[PDB]
């Protein structure tokens, strides 16, 4: 055969860039001047990564990132 | 106990990497902090976050883990190995780490009694 040359596509594909959030820690804990916190993320129970762990706040549903495990 | 808790930060961290017994960087603390598995916490008071001494202060209030200040930043790289080492001994890329947490130990002696002991003297 011979080589022919067609590239022609819909544009082209962007990969996915992630989003550079900075110190994503301080929003997991609410801390007052005395000394108490308070946990503002849902905690999902496993064994895997249970006791430290947060999981997703959206808007309908709380979703583990490790766990794979969402409540409706 | 000959050398003051000054030098021992730099042999029990330089001694526990081998062993692999850190947390180094805030997020790591804070899930050794959250799962009950600290024994010794590190901070830098370079720090001008005030959210950062804030939280780490209060996570370490709440539980009963030993907190120690080392007053610099950049250096810390050199104690816990965040540096590009040269031939001739050299540390040239240095990143310094804010909240370093160690998870165990390794088996060296001359660190076993210098900052080990300034525990109870709070009590
Ligand atoms: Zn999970």
């Amino acid at each position: 055969k011979k080589r022919k040359k067609k590239s022609c596509t819909t544009p082209k594909k962007n990969k996915h860039k992630r989003k550079k959030v900075k110190l994503a820690v301080l929003k997991y804990y609410k801390v007052d001047e005395n000394g108490k916190i308070s946990r503002l993320r849902r905690e999902c129970p496993s064994d895997e990564c249970g006791a430290g762990v947060f999981m997703a706040s959206h808007f309908d549903r709380h979703y583990c990132g490790k766990c794979c495990l969402t409540y409706c | 106990g000959v050398m003051d808790v000054n030098t021992a930060l730099q042999e029990v961290l330089k001694t526990a990497l081998i062993h692999d017994g850190l947390a180094r960087g805030i997020r790591e603390a804070a899930k050794a902090l959250d799962k009950r598995q600290a024994h010794l916490c590190v901070l830098a008071s370079n720090c001008d976050e005030p959210m950062y001494v804030k939280l780490v202060e209060a996570l370490c209030a709440e539980h009963q883990i030993n907190l120690i200040k080392v007053d610099d930043n950049k250096k810390l790289g050199e104690w816990v190995g965040l540096c590009k080492i040269d031939r001739e001994g050299k540390p040239r890329k240095v990143v310094g780490c804010s909240c370093v947490v160690v998870k165990d130990y390794g088996k060296e002696s001359q660190a076993k009694d210098v900052i080990e002991e300034y525990f109870k003297c709070k009590k």
